[PDB]
């Protein structure tokens, strides 16, 4: 009957790149999800599969919290059955998704005056990802037919590129933190409730 | 982009006396909490370095009570209450506030 | 007992890549912010990069910014450091150190206190 360590997820000072999205597993706690339901900052609260008011009286075996930071206009890709750089190469949700997506604009900390280099988004990949698949590999994307051997060049591209999040940047390009809640049910006792 | 200096650059110590070393910064490291973020580290020659003091003056774990840390603002000092035969090497002071972090040029303590 | 083992050293020509790996064994790897610190040959230490508890990088050194790329993996307890645009001035030892204060144990999250240090590798570059 301890409180789920949610704050450490949403209030973290550092979030992971969308290509290297972080995953916090939750267990054996009581989650007052209402705590984050009472906050206007978390405006974007697109949830699929369940109503938030209803699930506060529900129980699941495990809950997973995936977090990363994306661009302002690229939040939509965080939804089941979408396409783009993010959903194809970085963070794909399955067609049959039964959790929520929370996203808000962190322009005060996720942005720099000199431009930030702490954020990368995978741009090239030979194949689209599988639901919840993670790829941190940084091997050159061979688009031509001559091997790249590990140096960028013609038809040889280093995959990750860095977002130039800046304070004066346009909303569509202003920074954005995303928290993705998955809820699973299995034969194991439900250790997460409200 | 913080630059730190140390003094004296190199001092000879003899076993059985205290010694004092001063680390100076450019911007005062007083955070909103009221804690200084400077750390003192000893890199013994021929062995990986080891931690001495963290959080200004809070003594690290596992080291004897012969070390003392003091100071604030832009000036901090480390004093060895009693020096012995196993206190020779290099000393560094590292910022823990405005990233990136930095390490001083290093003080060389010998016999 | 706590163990930090690094691997990846070896002579490589200028203008290539490398992938150093540091593996931790003996503690909850997700409550400690790791750091990668170089050590030039016969000189003082120099901070290179780091990573917080949530896989969020904390910036690189001013003179190295542009090429190095850090990454973490809590599932395999592994921290990795991809290196690009290798030049002659990048020959040094490399230690992977761990923070002291466990997260949420007391203002903000902790990042200081490189206490436990593995024996670094011996990366070198020449032609
Ligand atoms: C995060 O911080 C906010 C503002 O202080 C607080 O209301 C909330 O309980 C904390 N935890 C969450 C929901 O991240």
């Amino acid at each position: 009957t301890n409180l789920c360590p949610f704050d450490e997820v949403f209030n973290a000072t550092r979030f992971a790149s969308v290509y290297a999205w972080n995953r916090k597993r939750i267990s054996n706690c009581v989650a007052d999800y209402s705590v984050l339901y009472n906050l206007a900052p978390f405006f974007t609260f697109k949830c699929y599969g369940v109503s938030p008011t209803k699930l506060n009286d529900l129980c699941f075996t495990n809950v997973y919290a995936d977090s990363f930071v994306i661009r302002g206009d690229e939040v939509r890709q965080i939804a089941p059955g979408q396409t783009g750089n993010i959903a194809d190469y970085n963070y794909k949700l399955p067609d049959d998704f039964t959790g929520c997506v929370i996203a808000w604009n962190s322009n005060k900390l996720d942005s720099k005056v000199s431009g930030n280099y702490n954020y990368l988004y995978r741009l090239f990949r030979k194949s689209n990802l599988k639901p919840f698949e993670r790829d941190i590999s940084t091997e050159i994307y061979q688009a031509g037919n001559k091997p790249c051997n590990g140096v960028a060049g013609f038809n040889c591209y280093f995959p990750l590129r860095s977002y130039s999040f800046r304070p004066t940047y346009g909303v569509g390009h202003q920074p954005y933190r995303v928290v993705v809640l998955s809820f699973e049910l299995l034969h194991a006792p439900a250790t997460v409730c409200g | 982009d913080i630059v730190m200096t140390q003094s004296p650059l190199s001092l000879p110590v003899t076993p059985g006396e205290p010694a004092s070393i001063s680390c100076r910064s450019s911007q005062s490291l007083l955070h909103s909490n009221g804690y200084n973020y400077l750390d003192w580290y000893l890199q013994k020659p021929g062995q990986s370095p080891q931690l001495l003091i963290y959080l200004g003056s809070n003594r690290a774990s596992g080291v004897p009570d012969r070390f003392s840390g003091s100071g604030s603002g832009t000036d901090f000092t480390l004093k060895i209450s009693r020096v012995e035969a196993e206190d020779v090497g290099v000393y560094y002071c590292m910022q823990a506030l405005q990233t990136p972090f930095t390490f001083g040029p290093g003080t060389k303590v010998d016999i | 007992q706590v163990q930090l083992l690094e691997s990846g050293g070896g002579l490589v020509q200028p203008g290539r890549s490398l992938r150093l790996s540091c593996a931790a064994s003996g503690f909850t790897f997700d409550d400690y912010a790791m750091h990668w610190v170089r050590q030039a040959p016969g000189k003082g230490l120099e901070w290179v990069s780091g990573v917080s508890w949530n896989s969020g990088t904390i910036g690189y050194a001013d003179s190295v910014k542009g090429r190095f790329t850090i990454s973490r993996d809590n599932a395999k307890n592994s921290l990795y450091l991809h290196m690009r645009s290798l030049r002659a001035e990048d020959t040094a030892l490399y230690y992977c150190a761990k923070a002291v204060e466990m997260v949420r144990g007391l203002g903000a999250d902790p990042e200081y206190g490189m206490d436990v240090w593995g024996q670094g590798t011996t990366v070198t570059v020449s032609s």
